[PDB]
């Protein structure tokens, strides 16, 4: 969830665009 | 409200999406701050995993315009003139710093690039290859002096931090740490130690106070420095300091410089210039009366989009009774001339010889300027009746001012003319009429303002004690 | 009330000159010719009092002397009953007052206002 | 409240795609108001994740209970 979004964030700062898009697949889980 | 406006943004995205946004931070590419605040503010935990990392670090050198160097994963270098640090010219690499090396393993890339700044800012100097490296050791070797006579004077009493900072050789100093020069805290006002009663101990902050850093610059003219420690035999009460030739004739000063300008007066230049013939402003700029700029010091402290508009004229609220000060500059000095002053940025002095007399002078003016500053104040008291109990300051001399009220029981006016001839003893003589009811004792007033801080609230100390009599 | 609370309230609101002489007419009914009030006193008073004299109670009396409000002889001598003297700028600013109406010190009054005037010097 | 809890993700979502769009703009106080807002938004919302991980063990025995209950009933 979040903690899964928090490693998003650790992605989007190093980049991304991919990263959002799992984050919507996370949603869908 | 504005929280459904930005769901409301979120649908106009919804219509439109996050990887479109993406798409166009990328074309805006093809064509450093907020980050690391916000990433505090996310921070519940910090980022375990870290792929690259390398990538953005190259990134922060390219926007710095510092040139990286990478051996294996673990070491990176940026490189320039003789500031080269790593990340795992003419010295050794002095420290781990852990205020480095804390930034980098939290979340804080933003932190580091500050401290990079600071480095390449303090390595800015004209001077290249041989005569940088020998200026740097005129630096070292002022910083070595300073920190000695700072320890002489602890040896000689044991004094607390808050006395070494109000009262003591150099002054409380911190040496360098990456690109942060030296810093001496010149003077500790008492209302700014006091927080919403701080008890200072040897955690004392970098920026609680006021504070001066030394530095070496390039000068126009050309100058003898000492390129060695010159206080190799050190008397055991104050300093004595082996005479120059080492030294040589680098074309630069060392400096004190002050974050904020300090308004210092006419009167001020002449008692310091005594002590150092290096002209201080040498091409004599601009000088206006002295109260606007410490109006103007004291107002951009805290800075607000309307602009006081005080015409001198600064109202003060205070727990009881309301007050109006009339700063009254342009009050004629026995001279003839109003006090008049320019704000003074950087101070620059050869050696540290003369640095105890100047600073002596320097502690003076600051005390006035906070004495004065505590009045000035953002203040729209509009069509008040009741209270408003007004007192004025006319500069009657270089170094003393008078603040002018009605007797607080009686009808002549009382003036209290405050000579600030020490930074911790300002003294103050009371000025009544011949009949009148004894109005204050001088030593109570000063038991209170010690005990908290600033001179609108004098004034409310003399109404007070004269009313409870 | 007194004239030391309107010049007072005169120096609290910064009024200019010519706003202070309206003031001063609409707080005064009977204008006494303004010395039997004795305005020049109130102003010396409250003018010499923190020590380098303000420049907006000065204007006031410049005022007052320039324009016809105040005898040139309730002038000298509430200029005569000030003393001191450690003070060169206060002095400065009365002799600057004297130079104002001295070598014209013409009296247009009674006699009285004459011998007034004579004393006065 | 299935519907509810839904909901209250789908705007989670949506604000921080928004945000992110921001922040691409940015590069001040109102981003620093957007994250903590979001702070407070998403710390619920991992309160929301907790009641999920307790309904994956009380809730998921009482569903298991009602549909054991009507095979044996049948």
């Amino acid at each position: 969830f979040l903690p899964l979004v928090h490693n998003i964030i650790k992605c989007m700062d190093k980049d991304q665009d991919l990263n959002a898009l799992k984050s919507k697949f996370q949603e869908m889980r | 409200l504005s929280k459904m406006s930005s769901l409301l943004e979120r649908l106009h995205a919804k219509f439109n999406p996050w990887s479109e946004t993406i798409k166009l931070v990328r074309q805006v590419m093809e064509k450093q701050h907020l980050v690391s605040c916000l990433e505090t503010l996310q921070k519940a935990l910090k980022v375990t995993s870290l792929p690259a990392m390398t990538d953005r670090l190259e990134s922060i050198a390219r926007q710095n315009g510092l040139g990286s160097h990478l051996s294996a994963s673990g070491t990176e270098c940026y490189i320039t003139s003789d500031m080269f640090y790593v990340e795992v010219h003419h010295g050794e690499n002095p420290v781990s710093c852990p205020e480095l090396v804390q930034q980098l393993r939290e979340k804080n890339f933003d932190e580091f690039s500050k401290h990079l700044k600071g480095l390449v800012n303090l390595y800015n100097l004209p001077g290249d290859n041989k005569l940088k490296t020998k200026m740097y050791l005129a630096l070292q070797s002022l910083e070595q002096d300073l920190s000695k006579m700072a320890i002489m004077y602890w040896k000689a009493t044991n004094a607390g931090p808050l006395d070494k900072i109000l009262h003591g050789s150099v002054g409380y100093l911190t040496p360098r740490s990456g690109g942060h020069l030296m810093n001496l805290k010149y003077y500790v006002s008492p209302s700014d130690l006091l927080d919403d009663i701080i008890l200072h101990e040897n955690n004392v902050s970098r920026s609680l106070g006021m504070n001066a850093s030394v530095t070496i610059e390039g000068t126009s003219a050309v100058y003898k420095l000492p390129i060695a420690p010159l206080i190799m035999g050190s008397h055991p009460v104050d300093n004595k300091w082996t005479p120059s030739f080492n030294s040589v004739d680098l074309p630069a000063c060392f400096f004190l410089k002050f974050p904020q300008p300090i308004p210092v007066s006419r009167a001020f230049v002449q008692k310091l210039q005594n002590c150092t013939g290096i002209p201080l402003f040498e091409t004599q700029p601009t000088y206006a009366p002295l109260y606007e700029l410490i109006t103007q010091f004291e107002l951009s402290k805290d800075p607000d989009p309307i602009p006081l508009n005080h015409n001198m004229r600064f109202y003060a609220a205070l727990p009881g009774q309301q007050h109006c000060y009339f700063l009254n500059k342009d009050a004629p000095l026995p001279d003839g001339r109003s006090l008049q002053g320019t704000l003074v940025s950087k101070i620059t002095f050869q050696h540290p010889g003369r640095v105890p007399l100047i600073l002596n002078l320097i502690r003076h003016q600051v005390a006035y300027n906070t004495l004065i500053g505590s009045c000035v104040k953002r203040t729209i008291l509009k069509e008040d009746s009741p209270g408003l109990l007004q007192f004025e300051v006319c500069p009657l001399s270089e170094s003393r001012f008078s603040v002018s009220f009605q007797h607080p029981v009686n009808d002549s006016l009382v003036c209290v003319v405050m000579d600030v001839q020490d930074s911790t003893h300002v003294s103050c003589k009371l000025y009544k009429g011949l009949s009148d009811a004894l109005i204050c004792t001088d030593d109570f007033i000063a038991k209170v303002v010690q005990r908290c801080m600033s001179i609108p609230v004098t004034m409310r100390a003399i109404r007070r004690k004269a009313e409870t009599i | 009330v007194n004239l030391k609370q309107a010049i007072l309230q005169a120096w609290k609101e910064r009024w200019s000159d010519y706003q202070w002489a309206i003031n001063m007419k609409k707080f005064f009914p009977k204008g006494a010719t303004w010395d039997i009030l004795n305005l020049a006193d109130a102003l010396l008073e409250q003018a010499m009092i923190g020590p380098s004299p303000n420049p907006l109670i000065l204007s006031y009396l410049k005022y007052a002397i320039s324009s016809q409000m105040v005898s040139y002889s309730s002038v000298l001598t509430a200029i005569s009953k000030f003393d001191d003297f450690s003070r060169d700028l206060c002095v400065q600013a009365l002799l600057d007052i004297m130079d104002m109406f001295c070598d014209r010190l013409s009296c247009h009054g009674k006699a009285e206002e004459c011998i007034g005037l004579c004393r006065a010097l | 409240t299935r519907e509810r809890l839904l909901s209250a993700l789908e705007d989670l979502e949506v604000l921080s795609r928004e945000l992110i769009e921001m922040l691409a703009i940015s590069r001040e106080n109102q981003v620093l108001e957007l994250l903590i807002h979001r702070d407070g938004e998403f710390q619920e919302l991992m309160k929301l994740a907790l009641n999920q991980g307790k309904i994956h063990h009380e809730m998921q025995v009482l569903e298991k209970e009602v549909e054991k209950r009507d095979s044996d009933i049948q």
